[PDB]
């Protein structure tokens, strides 16, 4: 009743529940706010992490070969599994890999060009996202005859459109300026 | 002859080359590489480290070059194996191989290195001035209720 | 990182001892 | 009570109630805007602030690109650069690297995506890489004009990087060899 | 009162009213939050970057040559978009 | 020279959904705070008792 030293306790009681239901509901509206999606595979050796996601590439193609060459054990475990999985997670053309993975639900990874991902990652419907880094470094150059007279110019020709960015300010304009799918993902919570 | 330069981690000194002699005094990426297009070629090399120490460059005023690039185009050196960057200048006086290793500029920023070690979570949102301020008033209407 | 608030409710804190003086003088 | 006491515990009823629910409201802002930051926005974005000082080397290829870039970001930086104080260049790399570890975050440093790396593979382990590469680049073999060795090395460095000499060799003195190691922390435990 | 099934009840219910409404407090401050991070786009660069508001032009104007025409970034995306969409959001009159 | 560089990299469809979990709302506040508010509803009845 009007004991005190029930009271005191009664209120650093109420004064410790309080603190943490409204700590409780400040980060709750932190986590309501963000809309931040889990990524289910951040790095290419996490693929490797998982026995659930199938991943496959092209069935003849510089990539599956890469992958058969490779002596990297991250890469070379890949292989085990690409080899060994079934059914077949090799696809036969690339429009056939892509729409495995678009009919997947998710279920599906695949490995392509850089190039021709992030492309396809900006065009219609938008549903395919490239992450992670690249697995290894090759290149696109231009084919002369052999002892030609022409490589030798169109070779400091490369170089030199290489250094005054007009080969990347191009890519960005056939890649992304040109994108139907638009800029990114919303951050901004809408509604 | 083979010319490159000390970088690490391309070209690296083991610390015993005291001991060593020839191509056993150094060890890296490079040297690794030199070893097997060597190999793949059919050439026993010797690894000759650049005088100045500095890549390739030309001067305006003596139109001279420097470096690695200086040593193979005044044919003191037969092959450049170092990490070189492919520019149109050095084309013209260079024959390039092609790239075996690709990269690019990025950014480094000091890592967040962070745990959080705040033992008071609470008086961060309040000002501690506001605390007291809100004993004041705690003990204010106190004596007032007495 | 802002989170230090001060004046704004140092006044919301200042009417509550007006209402003390009410009080006293809705006691007398 | 005496209705005097009422009006006491019902203004200080208001009084608590409004410190609490600021308290609330304020924790919810300094926890959501916590949330609500991400470390790498874009290389333009780096541009976009005014506070976080950026540098590359005081005379070496990085400026000079900088410099010669026609793309409005680039221009904008070394606009900037040219006029910041104090000097965003540095004469070492390792002046740039020890720069960036002593700004508290406060500096960015401009540099090869090799060196990059591979000081983030080597101690004290403070220097992180964020963003893909601002440009293409590549190292290559360098023989004399004409000589009896520019085919055989092309063809050479050719096979060795299709048969995965190069990238297990490039693994190994960055990962094998050297180790900051954890093993990326686990993807920093996600 | 002192009676156990009593006071359990009191805290469990309690809680449970605590959890519902520190949760509807927390999500209208998110409806609230992101209603006031909200701008309007403004700007014209800004319609490019948006997939949901279809934008369109004259058939025949200047407008819509101007837009072919121009090899600015921001307009060869916009107009990337406009002669590629469906249905068409070209208007013959004003 | 090469004029474009490029390398194998991995696509996957967004998942454009979310899977509401029954723990994932008390997810919010962590497990040890609460095995901890029960250690003191129990810590705090027990002085009371």
């Amino acid at each position: 009743p009007r004991s005190l030293s029930a009271r005191i306790v009664a209120g650093v009681w109420w004064f410790f529940t309080l603190i943490i239901i409204s700590s409780y509901t400040a980060n709750l509206a932190a986590f309501l706010t963000v809309e931040r999606m889990v990524s289910p595979i951040e790095s290419a050796e996490d693929l490797s992490k998982q026995t659930e996601i199938a991943y496959g590439t092209l069935d003849s193609g510089s990539t599956k070969e890469f992958f058969r060459r490779s002596k990297i054990a991250v890469f070379d475990k890949m292989w085990t599994y690409m080899r060994s999985a079934e059914p077949s997670v090799f696809v036969r053309t690339t429009a056939e890999g892509v729409a495995r993975v678009r009919k997947s639900k998710g279920k599906y990874a695949y490995l392509l060009e850089s190039t021709m991902n992030e492309y396809i990652e900006q065009r219609k419907p938008c549903d395919t996202m490239k992450v992670g880094g690249n697995l290894d470094s090759k290149g696109y150059g231009i084919a002369t005859p052999k002892g030609s007279s022409l490589g030798t110019p169109v070779n400091l020709a490369v170089l030199k459109l290489s250094e005054q960015g007009v080969l990347d300010k191009l890519k960005n304009k056939w890649w992304y300026d040109k994108g139907e799918c638009g800029a990114k993902d919303s951050g901004s919570k809408e509604k | 002859v083979v010319t490159t330069i000390l970088e690490s981690p391309y070209v690296m000194m083991k610390k015993n080359h005291e001991m060593l002699e020839g191509n056993e005094r150094y060890e890296g990426y490079c040297v690794d590489l030199a070893a097997e297009i060597a190999k793949h070629c059919g050439f026993k090399y010797k690894l000759t480290i650049v005088g100045d120490g500095k890549y390739g460059a030309r001067d305006a005023d003596t139109k001279i070059w420097n470096g690695m690039v200086g040593e193979l185009v005044y044919g003191k050196a037969d092959i450049a194996i170092a990490p070189l960057t492919i520019t149109l200048v050095r084309e013209e006086v260079i024959d390039f191989s092609k790239p075996f290793m690709s990269l690019g500029i990025s950014i480094m920023i000091k890592k967040p290195q962070k745990s959080k070690p705040g033992v008071f979570s609470f008086l961060d949102p309040l000002a501690y001035e506001i605390w007291m301020a809100i004993v004041f008033a705690y003990i204010g209407v106190s004596v007032v209720l007495f | 990182t802002s989170a230090l608030s001060l004046s704004n409710v140092a006044g919301v804190f200042y009417i509550l001892v007006g209402g003390l003086g009410l009080a006293m003088l809705v006691a007398l």
